[PDB]
């Protein structure tokens, strides 16, 4: 004459192994992934500004090499470099050329504004058949090869004031003649000089005559260098010869602007967090697909899994 | 494990028990049966998906950072550079391992916990009209239908009604 | 809220209990009464004050570090001071953040366990004089004057003194 | 015939919420604050020495810019940069200008000792109008601007050893007239050399004439550089123009010195940590005032609270 | 201490048992004796073995750094480069601190808690035969001789076969 | 007419103390020690391949230092520097020595593959007293010491192609002599000038005539510098003076090779973990010895001490 009441808990025949503080591996009923570890391998083009730079370089749509003609004042929050671009215009180099690319990348513009520089005394808008734009030779589109007119070149001595509110940025370089034929014919003195300063700073650069291995059929280089402009400040330019002017300046902008290097194409999608390997989705804490990233994204760790237990330990009979 | 109950003096679980987490089955004159307790069924349930919400609460977002490959040797600033990443994957790493860690071991402490709080809210409410027989089940000492069981289950049980039949049969 | 007790089978809390922590109320023959006690008030405190102890123990002393805003454009160099920054802010944040959410947790457990161990302290010193009442009362089943209800609180209550009295009360 | 016994525990009628594992918010009885979020917005002149900087930068300082000479062979813990700050001597610039600034900060010592370069053959102490000292024309204090003696500029090859037991921090510089009339004029010779060498490093520069943009009169400028020199090695310079020479030498020190930038003013009270925005208190281990502090400090967090529970959860009725 | 057993109810620890973490002691007609018990010792070096193994999980390989001691003066980047190793340093101490600290207070719970779950699968066990005694101990109403406590501590012990003598016993 | 029968747990005469979340101090009956505190003093010689430096620096032994000739194409896993290492050739400096020495290190190879030069026009191996291998003036071996032949030097423009699959490491110089009649007399022409291109890249290094403080003999220099040449990529050296060619290149590998600054001696033992204070084992999760490691190590901890708790509370009676 009585009765029995059992207390318990339910089951799963399919458990989860989970690690805890005292156990690598114990079993529970249920768990979720914390680790994002796949990719869809597709960029999402919402909800950053994604600028595909396709054959270009960030470096190549900036100074203006005529393939890269379309990039002109472009904008982006994310700009994306393929693999396969390449430089088609004057062979150059770029002394700090991981800096100039972080500071142009983080700006997030091309915006350019042509500057009316005094180049009484010389001939500007050089051209080279390594930098062909349709059927001529060519050049830089944002940078202006300056030399001799009627067989002088005078010391060259001019200044662009910082009138406005926002600052300027100002690319500039210097020509390498492969001889001094070359030199004497452009520039009539055996060496050049480029000094550029502002107020507060200055740079001189000296040109090196010399050979240097033939690249895109020349044995000469250009060497590109910048220098921003504050408000009430200015940018004097003072060479006598091997000057590769600046047409103008480009706006620097702050933001959340950068740049990325994939070959992950491009898709119609939204997402938040951008890998390399394409975009990502972000309702994990934790991720493991590159450790590259941009925007809200999981954070990256070594491990390629880790189940947080969702469920009570799993007691099967 | 840390009071006993799941993977303790409960033998196993109930794989038939598909309603909740925690619950009785009873044996009386009219039969046996098994019904899902929701309130203890949704205490851990709710402490987990706030366990749950925490683990995944905010993305931090980033823009603009370092560079983290490189294909030219470079020194002592190329060196820096990837020796401060690979110092802060590491740390989150071992952040992601521990939390993780930290987590299963009170999940598995407070699901244990909620268990052991529903029995010792059912021995209570028997008072002396039960023993513990030491499995997770109580032999109740007098006659108890399904509308009695009924009445533990949903907490309304009157141990006065049945105290005098249930002393009579404990103590001989 | 791992045993129970608090926000559990303690119905509520008492706001005019002001000179202790947890502690004893009584209905007997002379009236009814309130009675902090302090050896668990204090052990609640200690653990309390000690995990406030190690959580303020040494404050970092750090003197010529990196810069950390900047007036100028600066690129490659300044990108790596920048993160390296904005990497060891993240990771202290973390830190605090977990820091604080583990010793909440542990607090609110720890306090629970107090006012646990005090209720099964004075279960044990009642031995068969007593029976649970299932919220936190016991139902004490012999005359108890003030006396003998503060026998109880101070650990000195004698249960055979009462023990005849007391069975034969609870067993009709 | 009996009693009845209560078990129970306190509560308030104003609980705290606070943040668990499982809970964004729950009422516990009490918390205390472990975020330090304010400031008096002074900083206290103790236990830290606090130097001023007030008009003055501490590369001018060092350098000896006029209005700067109060901070001669001076000490500190924190030197203190204002915003308000000028140079008003002969326009400069520092390449690695962070550098020098960070490593004298780091010295904490301005404390100079005069030492007699042989300067046979040139005159000594130069002058320039951008550069008053009370009614006449001067220069940095610690700086000796070298020109010709009777219209020639011999080749200048000295020395100076280091036969103590501590470093030597040397300051020295190269001028940049801004005309080939100046550069003859001051040094004869139409481009001038500055080497500075000790047994296991060495660095030359080569001046650059030219026009930069007018400051406090002048388009030409100095350029500044350091070398220090370790017991038993030897520092040589050698010069054919344009030479900026050191009066002597800077001690180096290490320890626990630094520099910070803060207008904030300074006050009669004692704190061991100070933030750009004032001293703050130090009894929470985080704070929320600025990632930029000295001294013992709590650590830098972007929470601006957290609380910590001193009590039991809060249950009223 | 969370379970209040270990340092708790338990007054002290037993010096002279030498094979086993947790036990018996006893005393009957025939004597005074001490036994271990291995499943509870087990339980809990089991699981100190297993957080021991985690503590010591994997050594972390690395290969070329960055310089960390310096015999020149330079500024800016070994600034950064010194900062960076400090920040790391911090980061992992705090790491080690905060790890042994979360350990030990865990470890002494779940001793505290493998000592109260034998003692409730005792007293499970026991049923109506034996009353606690508060301390640790049972007081057993019936002739419980040397087998009999052996029983006991195998988990044999048929309460049935003594009920009558100690209810007579217990209740006068 | 009954028993007694009481629960209980263990206690030992000797406990020990640890830390918990709420106790500084807390005895329990056993600890492990978690921070590794000692070392034998020695750097164990597996598994790692140790290479000790003896008294020739990883930067001496590359360029070929007469008494570091017993390191050529040497390998290492990690490179072991002695406190008492010194150069023994012509003085010499290295820009970015630290970058060199860094990539040289983790290379792990010093393998060299001697290429043939055109160098027609000029006289090779020029040597110094500075710098003697027995009893004949010398040079480093790797480098090539080039001057005018017959009284001319023409100028140099010499190529070598990476035509393999691998990258090469160029170590080239310029020398810097202490007179005009030096340089007239090794080179004819009063100033040099050094251009080392690759289709991407270029360095031109001016040499800089003068007095540095006599060391070893002499008070001329060199000046060291590297140039990558990846395969497809050509190196180009121009020169009309003060070039200092090399003999080859060094093969570059990637891998786990380092190096390390200790005294400590090389035993017979196996040890994943090393430190400059010497070995140590890796049983335990940190260690205080050092921050400096490599290998398979504990992570390096501020505490000498932190106890772990491998047993209960002690609760002696
Ligand atoms: C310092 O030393 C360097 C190295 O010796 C010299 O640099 C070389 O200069 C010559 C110019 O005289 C360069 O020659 C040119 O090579 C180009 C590359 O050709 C490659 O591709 C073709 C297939 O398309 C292959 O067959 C070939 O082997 C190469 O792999 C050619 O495109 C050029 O040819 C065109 O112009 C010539 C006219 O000169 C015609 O005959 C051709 O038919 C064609 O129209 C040209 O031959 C050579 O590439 C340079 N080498 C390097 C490594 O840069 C410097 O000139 C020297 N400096 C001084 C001052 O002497
Ligand atoms: C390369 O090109 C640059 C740019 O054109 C030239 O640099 C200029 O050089 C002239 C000197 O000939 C500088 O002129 C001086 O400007 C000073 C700044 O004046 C400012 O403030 C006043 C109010 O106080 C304003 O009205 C004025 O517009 C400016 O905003 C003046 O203080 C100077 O004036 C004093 O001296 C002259 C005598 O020359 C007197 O007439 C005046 O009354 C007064 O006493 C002076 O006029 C000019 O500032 C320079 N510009 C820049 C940008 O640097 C280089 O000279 C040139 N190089 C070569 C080799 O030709
Ligand atoms: C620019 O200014 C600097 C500094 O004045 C000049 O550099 C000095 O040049 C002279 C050479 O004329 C160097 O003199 C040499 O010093 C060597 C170092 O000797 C040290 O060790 C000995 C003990 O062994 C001590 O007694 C001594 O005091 C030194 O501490 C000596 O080894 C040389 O001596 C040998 O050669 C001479 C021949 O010249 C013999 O007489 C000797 O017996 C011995 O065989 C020699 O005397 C001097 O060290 C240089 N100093 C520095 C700091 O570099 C530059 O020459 C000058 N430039 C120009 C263009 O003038
Ligand atoms: C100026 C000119 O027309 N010179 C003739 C050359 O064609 C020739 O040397 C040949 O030069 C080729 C490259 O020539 C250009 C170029 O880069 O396209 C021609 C450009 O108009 C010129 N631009 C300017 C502003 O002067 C440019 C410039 O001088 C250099 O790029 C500077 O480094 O050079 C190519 O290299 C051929 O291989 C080469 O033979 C010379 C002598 O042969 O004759 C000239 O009439
Ligand atoms: C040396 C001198 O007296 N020259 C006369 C100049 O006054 C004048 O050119 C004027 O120069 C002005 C600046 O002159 C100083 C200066 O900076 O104060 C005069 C200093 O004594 C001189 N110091 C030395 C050691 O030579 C200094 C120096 O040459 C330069 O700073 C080097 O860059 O120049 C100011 O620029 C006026 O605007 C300018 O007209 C010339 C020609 O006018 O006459 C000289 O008699
Ligand atoms: C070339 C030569 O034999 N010159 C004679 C010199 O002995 C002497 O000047 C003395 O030079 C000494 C150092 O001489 C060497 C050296 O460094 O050993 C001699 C080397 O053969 C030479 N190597 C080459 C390729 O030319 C080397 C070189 O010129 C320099 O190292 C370049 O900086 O110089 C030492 O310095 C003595 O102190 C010095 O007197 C001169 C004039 O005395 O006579 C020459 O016959
Ligand atoms: C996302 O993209 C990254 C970057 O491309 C991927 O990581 C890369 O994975 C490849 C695997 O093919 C690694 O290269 C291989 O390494 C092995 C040795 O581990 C070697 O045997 C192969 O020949 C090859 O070189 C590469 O190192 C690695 N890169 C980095 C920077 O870690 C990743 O797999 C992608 N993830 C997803 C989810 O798509
Ligand atoms: C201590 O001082 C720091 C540094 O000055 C203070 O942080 C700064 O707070 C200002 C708020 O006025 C931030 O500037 C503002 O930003 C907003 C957007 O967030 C913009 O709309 C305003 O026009 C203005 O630019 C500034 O970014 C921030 N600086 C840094 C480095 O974080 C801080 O508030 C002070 N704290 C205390 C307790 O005094
Ligand atoms: C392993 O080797 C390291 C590096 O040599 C040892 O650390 C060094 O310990 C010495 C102790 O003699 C420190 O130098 C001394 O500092 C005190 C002030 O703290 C000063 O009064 C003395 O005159 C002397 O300068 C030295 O700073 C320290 N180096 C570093 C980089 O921390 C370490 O002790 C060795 N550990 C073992 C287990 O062998
Ligand atoms: C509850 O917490 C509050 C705030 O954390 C405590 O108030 C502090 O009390 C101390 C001691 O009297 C004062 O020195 C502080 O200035 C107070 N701080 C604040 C922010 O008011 C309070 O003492 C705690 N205890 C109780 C029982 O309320
Ligand atoms: C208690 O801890 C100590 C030290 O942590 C242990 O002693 C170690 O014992 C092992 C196995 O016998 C030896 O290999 C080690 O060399 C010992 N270490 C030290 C520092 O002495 C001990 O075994 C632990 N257990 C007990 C029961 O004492
Ligand atoms: C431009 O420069 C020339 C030459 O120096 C000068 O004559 C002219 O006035 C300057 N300005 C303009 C607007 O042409
Ligand atoms: C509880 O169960 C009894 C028996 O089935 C039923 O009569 C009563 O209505 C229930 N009450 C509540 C509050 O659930
Ligand atoms: C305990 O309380 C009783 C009753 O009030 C009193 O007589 C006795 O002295 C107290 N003893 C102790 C140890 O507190
Ligand atoms: C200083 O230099 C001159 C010129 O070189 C020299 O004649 C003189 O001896 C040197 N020493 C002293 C003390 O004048
Ligand atoms: C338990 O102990 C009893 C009494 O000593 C003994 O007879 C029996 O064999 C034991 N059984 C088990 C399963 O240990
Ligand atoms: C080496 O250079 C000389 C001079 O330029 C040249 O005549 C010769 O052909 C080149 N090649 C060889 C193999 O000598």
């Amino acid at each position: 004459p009585g009765a029995t009441l059992c207390l318990g808990h339910h089951a799963v025949p399919n458990g989860t192994l989970v690690k805890t503080i005292t156990n690598d591996q114990i079993e529970v009923t249920n768990a979720t992934e914390l680790v994002q570890s796949s990719s869809t391998g597709r960029i999402c083009d919402s909800p950053h500004r994604i600028l595909d730079g396709k054959n270009c370089t960030l470096i190549d749509a900036l100074l203006g090499d005529p393939h890269c003609d379309g990039f002109q004042n472009e904008k982006w929050d994310l700009f994306v470099e393929r693999s396969k671009a390449f430089s088609n215009c004057y062979p150059y180099d770029v002394p700090d050329y991981a800096s100039l690319r972080s500071l142009v990348a983080s700006s997030g513009t091309l915006e350019f504004i042509n500057e009316g520089f005094n180049w009484t005394g010389v001939t500007q808008s050089g051209g080279s058949y390594a930098c062909k734009r349709g059927s001529d030779n060519s050049f830089f589109s944002r940078l202006n090869w300056l030399y001799e007119s009627e067989s002088k070149y005078p010391v060259l001595n001019v200044t662009m004031p910082n009138n406005g509110n926002f600052d300027k940025l100002y690319i500039w370089g210097v020509h390498h003649p492969s001889t001094d034929k070359e030199q004497t014919n452009l520039y009539v003195r055996a060496s050049g000089r480029v000094t550029v300063s502002t107020k507060r700073s200055q740079q001189t650069i000296i040109p090196n005559i010399g050979s240097r291995p033939w690249v895109r059929g020349l044995s000469s280089r250009i060497s590109i260098y910048w220098t921003i402009v504050k408000p009430g400040d200015i940018l004097l330019i003072n060479s006598n010869g091997n000057l590769i002017a600046p047409r103008g300046y480009f706006k620097i902008r702050t933001g959340k602007s950068s740049i990325m290097r994939s070959d992950a194409p491009i898709g119609t999608c939204s997402s938040e967090c951008i890998t390399p390997n394409g975009s990502i989705p972000n309702d994990k804490p934790f991720q493991n697909v590159n450790k590259i990233t941009y925007g809200a994204c999981p954070k990256y760790v070594k491990q390629n899994t880790l189940k947080l237990a969702t469920g009570m330990r799993n007691v099967p009979e | 494990g840390i009071f006993g109950a799941i993977a303790g003096f409960i033998e196993n679980g109930w794989e038939g028990m598909v309603d909740g987490w925690y619950g009785f089955r009873h044996q009386n004159s009219e039969g046996t049966g098994q019904a899902a307790d929701l309130k203890s069924t949704q205490a851990a349930i709710d402490q987990i998906n706030g366990k749950l919400n925490r683990v995944i609460e905010k993305t931090n977002e980033k823009f603009h950072q370092i560079e983290k490959e490189f294909s030219e040797v470079e020194g002592r600033i190329q060196d820096l550079e990837k020796y401060v990443e690979d110092t802060k994957i590491d740390l989150w790493s071992y952040n992601a391992e521990l939390l993780v860690a930290l987590e299963n071991q009170h999940t598995i402490d407070l699901t244990d916990s909620e268990m052991n709080k529903l029995f010792e809210k059912t021995r209570r409410q028997l008072r002396e009209n039960a023993e513990d027989m030491g499995n997770g089940c109580f032999k109740i000492y007098h006659k108890c239908d399904n509308a009695c069981i009924g009445s533990i289950r949903n907490g309304t049980y009157d141990h006065d009604v049945y105290r005098d039949e249930a002393l009579n049969n404990r103590f001989q």
